[PDB]
């Protein structure tokens, strides 16, 4: 299968064969398209909200990992926010693929691109 | 009286028995597990001592 982000490897579309690097792609996919980016899809993606005073910022929070949960099945997905200094709010998802019992490495990373 | 024949190329009558070696894939002992799962369905687990 064709993970997420189009990498023209060795002349060729990167395909993988591992289910678990391509649900990692799957949900880099979901983070990285915002709620009306798709033509076809006007509802898929994650909703933004930037510009605003920092009281209720667990909301968001809660429906990313809710839409998280509801677009990947073979995942488990824990959201967690974090308040910066400046303007940074500092998002962590905790996922785990439910087909692997073990932390699964992927060798790609590793390779400098 | 017996009939003469010769060589021909091409004839309907070869082409009832031209079929005789049949490949197929029906049950038998190297048949049994066709179908195979994904691993939508597996989990990978380490192989631990003791195990």
């Amino acid at each position: 299968m064709y993970v997420y982000p189009p990498r023209i490897i060795n002349g060729t579309l990167y395909k993988s064969t591992d289910l678990a690097e391509y649900t990692r792609g799957k949900i880099l996919q979901t983070l990285s398209i915002v709620r009306g980016e798709l033509v076809a899809d006007p509802f898929f993606g994650v909703p933004l909200r930037l510009f605003s005073n920092i009281n209720d910022y667990q909301s968001d929070v809660s429906k990313i990992q809710i839409i998280l949960e509801e677009e990947i099945t073979e995942a488990q997905f824990i959201v967690t926010g974090d308040l910066k200094n400046n303007g940074i709010v500092s998002l962590t998802v905790y996922w785990a693929y439910l087909g692997t019992e073990n932390i699964e490495n992927f060798e790609i990373d590793t390779s400098n691109i | 009286t017996t009939q003469e024949f010769l060589s021909k190329n091409k004839t309907i009558e070869s082409e009832l028995l031209d079929l005789l070696i049949k490949p197929n894939t029906d049950d038998s002992i190297l048949t049994r597990n066709k179908q195979a799962i994904a691993d939508r369905d597996l989990f990978d687990i380490e192989w631990e001592p003791g195990q």
